[PDB]
């Protein structure tokens, strides 16, 4: 399926994903678009942080989608 | 040889006999004996009357009790827990004016932020015994086990700087509401039709992604799941608080008619290196800078805000 991932430069970019495909899976795809490690990115949806162990289809993410990527800070 | 006990609860044991030919880590595996690493030792004698921790190649009985005490885990969570645990262990609760904080040490500033968010979360507890364990047991003046554990969740590592938001809302993934609210969104599309959405329990009370009440009321526009213009909007809210989180945002915080918000996290430098964490409230009509271990109590504030905490909620769309 299609969904959506808001960039940190205010961009949209787009990523052909499964329901069963994992938070960090996806993280991986962003990195290889994006050039942003995996361990820097957190993925919010609705509200909700996406937390690495889970999958799309568990945070109820379907098709067309926007997911929104916010930068890891180090306080 | 000797003959000692090994747990990774606390209650039960299993009689181990290790030769002195090799080592724990090739007879037993990853063991802590009174709070220290001795995974990599020959065996002795005053460990040869006491009990150890596994950490790695646990029994079946084991992992079982495992689960039922730190929930599913990372294969290295207990390495780490005891990791952290130990090092810990220097770290102190201050009581800086009338409110605790956590005393600043290796870059604990943002533990700092959470802890005291998390203790101006009313009606909270954890499905996790040992989190639920650690958590009563910070509340009374020990808190030791509960900062390892969350720490342990979130990955953290001992001495290294992180981020205060994304280990809160961890955190509270891994919690629930002794109480109730409700949140109703109502979502439509043109083409598809009016659909209401209801967000009950915990989940009501958090958002990431706006800083104001009045953002997260306003009308919300996505992406359809037939490809067109989708809307979406807060007509029903109603919590014991409201914890909103966002980006750090410079506001010109002003305590002169002093807004919704209880308290509010801070955070200082630029966001591309190493900042610092500042936890601030509102007490009377003047501002708490938390520092951990500090308190500035100055009235005004320029400053690049985080999370955002705002008392009980109760709104109607009319
Ligand atoms: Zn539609």
């Amino acid at each position: 399926m299609q969904i959506f991932v808001k960039t940190l430069t205010g961009k949209t970019i787009t990523l052909e994903v499964e329901p069963s495909d994992t938070i960090e899976n996806v993280k991986a795809k962003i990195q290889d678009k994006e050039g942003i490690p995996p361990d820097q990115q957190r993925l919010i949806f609705a509200g909700k942080q996406l937390e690495d162990g889970r999958t799309l289809s568990d945070y109820n993410i379907q098709k067309e989608s926007t997911l929104h990527l916010v930068l890891r800070l180090r306080g | 040889t000797i003959e000692v006990l090994v747990t990774v609860d606390g209650v039960n044991f299993r009689t181990v006999v290790l030769n002195n030919k090799n080592t724990y880590r090739s007879q037993l595996g990853c063991v802590f004996f009174n709070g220290a690493d001795i995974s990599d030792t020959i065996p002795d004698e005053k460990q040869n009357g006491h009990s150890l921790y596994l950490a790695d190649n646990l029994t079946a009985d084991e992992t079982k009790a495992l689960k039922e005490l730190y929930g599913p885990v990372d294969p290295t969570f207990l390495h780490r827990f005891y990791s952290l645990k130990a090092a810990v262990h220097g770290w102190k609760m201050v009581v800086c004016d009338k409110v605790r904080s956590l005393k600043l040490s290796d870059n604990n500033c943002y533990l700092n932020a959470v802890i005291m968010t998390l203790d101006l979360l009313k009606d909270i507890k954890f499905v996790i015994p040992a989190l639920q364990h650690a958590f009563m047991k910070h509340k009374g003046g020990d808190s030791t086990d509960f900062i390892a554990l969350i720490m342990a969740y979130g990955n953290c590592t001992f001495g290294a700087p992180d981020d205060a938001s994304r280990l809160l809302h961890t955190v509270l993934a891994k919690a629930e509401l002794c109480c109730s609210a409700r949140m109703v969104w109502r979502e439509w599309c043109n083409v598809c039709g009016i659909k209401d959405v209801v967000l009950q329990g915990l989940k009501a009370c958090c958002y990431v992604g706006v800083q104001t009440v009045e953002d997260l009321r306003a009308r919300m526009t996505y992406v359809c799941q037939c490809g067109g213009e989708r809307h979406r909007q807060l007509v029903e809210h109603t919590t014991p608080w409201l914890l909103l989180s966002g980006t750090p945002n410079e506001k010109l915080v002003t305590t002169s008619t002093a807004p919704d918000f209880v308290a509010f996290n801070v955070f200082q430098g630029i966001e591309t290196a190493v900042g610092h964490y500042v936890h601030a409230r509102l007490k009377g009509g003047l501002i708490l800078k938390f520092d951990s271990g500090t308190v500035s109590k100055t009235s005004d504030w320029k400053c690049k805000v985080t999370d955002v905490l705002f008392p009980g909620q109760k709104y109607s769309s009319d």
